[PDB]
């Protein structure tokens, strides 16, 4: 359990330095399964697209910016009131927002001999109560969320019966076409900002620093290395008498100042679009090292008195725009937004710690007592690994079950004279490097020279499981100890010759990182001489 | 660890297993 | 193990309904262990003061402030400076600095002895070795941390008897006392900020807005429900040809607007401490809800010419300093900082809810066969409560051990007559209520009536830990039919007749629960008659 | 759940205990 602080105390007092250095037995090191690097760190991972977002939102704040939610989903003719004519060309690039009709349906009698068909007892009040659910569901009354609870209430049967009067009763329900309205969804933070400022500049002290970082939805040919059909934007208008471009070279040089940009670029936009004033649509480009290319960030420029008349404001304003994705692929270091933005639907390498971490003992004793056994006789191993031929290491103990104590002589021995008693390798220990596993020695005698760079680099450089042979081997014999108590076994022998594989020193690989090890086409190279002979003896 | 579980079962059922065939041994 | 998609698909296609809700038996529940309330959230959670803290930073940011980090430490003769003549009385609420010196000790014949009478060989090399190392400790070249580090390597021993080397023959390093200097802990943002303005102005485009928000230390006759020997300031200082206090205003206003606030006070401050302009210095007091009172959450004023001037500073110069742990204490509603600051060295008290979840189930069957069982019987039993006596229930099933086959028939019966199979508590749940234990049944039949408000209440108001006596029972029941069969027994019998404590329904509570249950002065109300009794039977 | 891991290990030797003593008996 816990330690004794009494005797612990006393303990130092009569010596505090000994006491020091033998008070250390009083921490145990964890299980081996839980030893690093198999235990790993868990913490909560930003996406790097709304760490962008948060981060705008605050450069924003910090320029005295006030935050706001515009309409998303616009009526057509407000793009015709920003674009003007133009609009019937820009407005190829809006998505039009469609919907189902409700269906008009009716009960009987056909379909009441189905109701029944299917088992139900159908009165004709029950019959009446699901006319009116059909009824009120026609008129709009019933939400699609909540139909078939209805209809199982109306009939009183099970809630997936209901369902299944719905599908088999009802199947005309699957002939409803979606019909299209007026209604978009804004391609441009813009669409927006016209109708929040005609209806908040009357009530407002100008000048105005508004600022959205929302969702906008273009329809466009394809998706892009930097396009996509769903994009962020971090707009912002600045609203004031005096408001000039200016104000949009200000916002775009702090908004990125604040992300560390020390250099960016302004370029007409040759679209000029009727949105915005002549002449004054801006382009701002930052630099994307990994791309080598400078890549378009954001867009600026002063909205059309034309248009600004149209939402009765008669007072110049300023709109920026940066795209949150845009500036998130120079920061991440991204060179596809459909990779950065849903990185799920790509690859998860696993790093060499990512694997080395993978790689667990196969057999452990369950019982702390044994489990302690097996550690003592690792060290045992490991102190007499050198021992010269012909060898025996005896370790007799006892071991308490309730009432029967049951006497356990391990052995490991070396008949055969000439040898030492363990072998060159029970010391080598599991790495992992450039995506291979390296079971690797602690010293380069009689390795073979080709090989002795790789692995000189794999143990520099690479990632240690931290395991060595002798601890999987031993962890394994005393796993089999307990199994022989639980099956009725006296005596056992139990040997490790030459080891060829991960399962010979019992260990084994999570099965995630074996499929990247092979796709990658890598190697699991674990290989020695490590010849441990042993008998058990269970009196 | 939730191999470790399973295997301490797999210790707990081989008890049993050898603890009837030891009943009807006798 | 997982579930089979292949079968899944197709029991779901050859009819959805019964497979929607036939598929429900795929997701496996949790293990009794693991249910909720047992199963708690696990987050991180911040601390008031320094939520605050980055809170203010914002507000700070959100203005247009530039952050700085001060000088901490600084000699009086800053604090007489700022203070002029008055510094003589308010540096007594300055802490100073003071530290040891360094030892001159010497080796020679007398330590020599005590160092060899320790074990340790010193050769004369070793002597000269130790001689050097203590003549850089007295020089200043060696660190504390590194001293026993070093005395252990010039006379190549452990580490451990570097200490004790120290400690035995230079037992005169615990006779050093401290001895003070001029330099001091700055008791407010300002003695750091005219160091720092003193090199800034200079270099910089006026107008300057700073900010930091970091300690500040008092020596206070004692501490108060708003008074700690170490504070966080929230300071500011506005540099520029115009200010005045209505800067301070301003700033007070803003950072108190971004909190909530829409009421403050200003107040005049008698003391007209000599580093502000006469008639300047101004309290701002904001409302502490809980206190019932109004409290003094900043001060400000302009700078001295004076104090200004003996920094080579021409202009005027508003600061503010906030403190963070009084608005705190507004925010969280504590009404002493001694308590939110270190809530360690007070209480912490367990919720309904967190005891709750410190209720668990004692006996549980290790082996998922039998757990299932257990469930099953649970089932059983629940449906049988009222089989008229004499009942009996048999459930025979057979289970598989490797070879071996076990046959285990668990009979659950009531022989006397005119009674049911289980009695009227059998389904009782446990509730916890306003730091009360209450096993509830669902019905209050023939429970005293003094009583049935209370249980209602409870059983409205309470958390229940989702755990009937019933389940407990089982739980124990097929518990002991592992035990059984791991320990060579074939038959016994299990009875639960009239229940009086958790330990009869096969419960425990954790010992921090119970501590707070009877300091409280609680109760643990758990009783009913259950009378259950089974016999078992394995062949 | 550390109550039941320390349960699980009880089970095991108690099955130990029991084979030992089948054992001694034959
Ligand atoms: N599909 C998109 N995905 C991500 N960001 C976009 C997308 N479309 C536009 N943006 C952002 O909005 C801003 C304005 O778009 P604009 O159409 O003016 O330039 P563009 O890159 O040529 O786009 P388009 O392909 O629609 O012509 C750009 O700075 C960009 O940041
Ligand atoms: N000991 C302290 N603990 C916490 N906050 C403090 C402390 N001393 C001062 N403050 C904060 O610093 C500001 C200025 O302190 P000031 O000394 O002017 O007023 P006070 O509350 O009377 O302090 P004192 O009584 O220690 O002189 C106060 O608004 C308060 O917010």
């Amino acid at each position: 359990m816990r330690f004794d602080i009494k005797k612990v105390l006393e303990l130092a007092e009569k010596d505090f330095e000994t006491a020091w250095r033998e008070t250390r037995a009083l921490i145990k090191d964890k299980h081996i399964d839980n030893k690093y690097p198999r235990l790993k760190p868990v913490y909560g991972k930003p996406h790097p697209v709304m760490e962008t977002i948060e981060r705008l939102r605050q450069a924003y704040l910090r320029m005295g910016f006030e935050e706001m939610i515009n309409p998303v989903i616009v009526d057509e003719m407000e793009i015709y009131k920003q674009f003007g004519p133009e609009a019937m060309a820009v407005l190829d690039r809006c998505f039009y927002l469609a919907g189902l009709p409700r269906p008009d349906v009716g009960l009987g009698n056909e379909k009441v001999e189905i109701i029944k068909n299917l088992g139900i007892d159908i009165d004709e009040e029950k019959k009446e109560r699901l006319r009116e659910v059909l009824h009120l569901y026609k008129k709009g009354a019933i939400d699609g969320d909540d139909l078939v609870f209805e209809i199982a209430k109306a009939l009183n049967v099970s809630n997936e019966m209901g369902l299944k009067v719905l599908e088999t009763a009802f199947p005309e329900f699957k002939d409803l076409k979606p019909e299209s309205t007026t209604l978009t969804l804004r391609s441009h933070m813009t669409s927006g900002w016209f109708i929040t400022l005609s209806s908040l500049i009357k009530k407002r002290k100008l000048p105005l620093k508004l600022f959205s970082i929302d969702r906008c939805f273009r329809r466009e040919q394809r998706e892009d290395r930097s396009h996509l059909m769903s994009y962020h934007s971090a707009s912002c208008v600045v609203v004031g008498e005096d408001v000039s471009v200016d104000d949009g070279k200000v916002v775009a040089e702090g908004l990125l100042a604040q992300f560390g940009f020390t250099k960016f670029k302004f370029k007409p936009d040759e679209k000029k679009s009727k949105y915005y004033t002549p002449e004054t649509q801006t382009e701002v480009y930052a630099y994307h090292p990994k791309l080598g290319e400078w890549i378009e960030v954001a867009t600026f420029g002063v909205y059309s008195p034309i248009a600004l008349a149209k939402y009765n404001i008669d007072v110049p304003v300023m709109n920026l725009g940066l795209g949150v994705e845009r500036l998130a692929m120079i920061i991440y270091g991204y060179e596809d937004v459909r990779a950065m933005v849903y990185p799920q639907f790509y690859e998860y390498r696993l790093s060499d710690r990512d694997i080395a971490g993978m790689i667990r003992v196969d057999k452990v004793p369950i019982l702390d007592e044994f489990y302690n056994f097996a550690n003592e006789l690792i060290d045992i191993c490991i102190a007499n690994k050198d021992k010269e031929s012909p060898c025996s290491v005896e370790v007799k103990r006892e071991f308490n079950f309730n009432g029967e104590r049951r006497v356990i002589k391990v052995e490991i021995f070396e008949n055969e004279p000439n040898k030492k008693l363990l072998g060159p390798s029970v010391l080598n220990e599991v790495y992992v490097y450039d995506g291979n596993i390296y079971g690797i020695p602690p010293t380069f005698e009689g390795v073979k020279e080709q090989y002795i760079p790789i692995l000189k680099k794999a143990k520099e450089e690479g990632v240690s499981t931290n395991i060595r042979y002798i601890d999987g081997i031993i962890y394994k014999l005393v796993a089999k100890i307990e199994e022989a108590l639980v099956s009725n076994v006296d005596e056992f022998k139990f040997r490790v010759p030459i080891v060829r594989s991960l399962s010979d020193i019992n260990l084994k690989i999570d099965e995630l990182a074996l499929k990247q090890i092979m796709g990658e086409n890598k190697v699991i190279d674990v290989r020695g001489p490590v010849f441990l002979n042993a008998k058990v003896e269970i009196k | 660890n939730h191999m470790r579980v399973e295997y301490s079962k797999d210790l707990i059922r081989k008890g049993i297993s050898t603890i009837s065939q030891l009943k009807k041994a006798k």
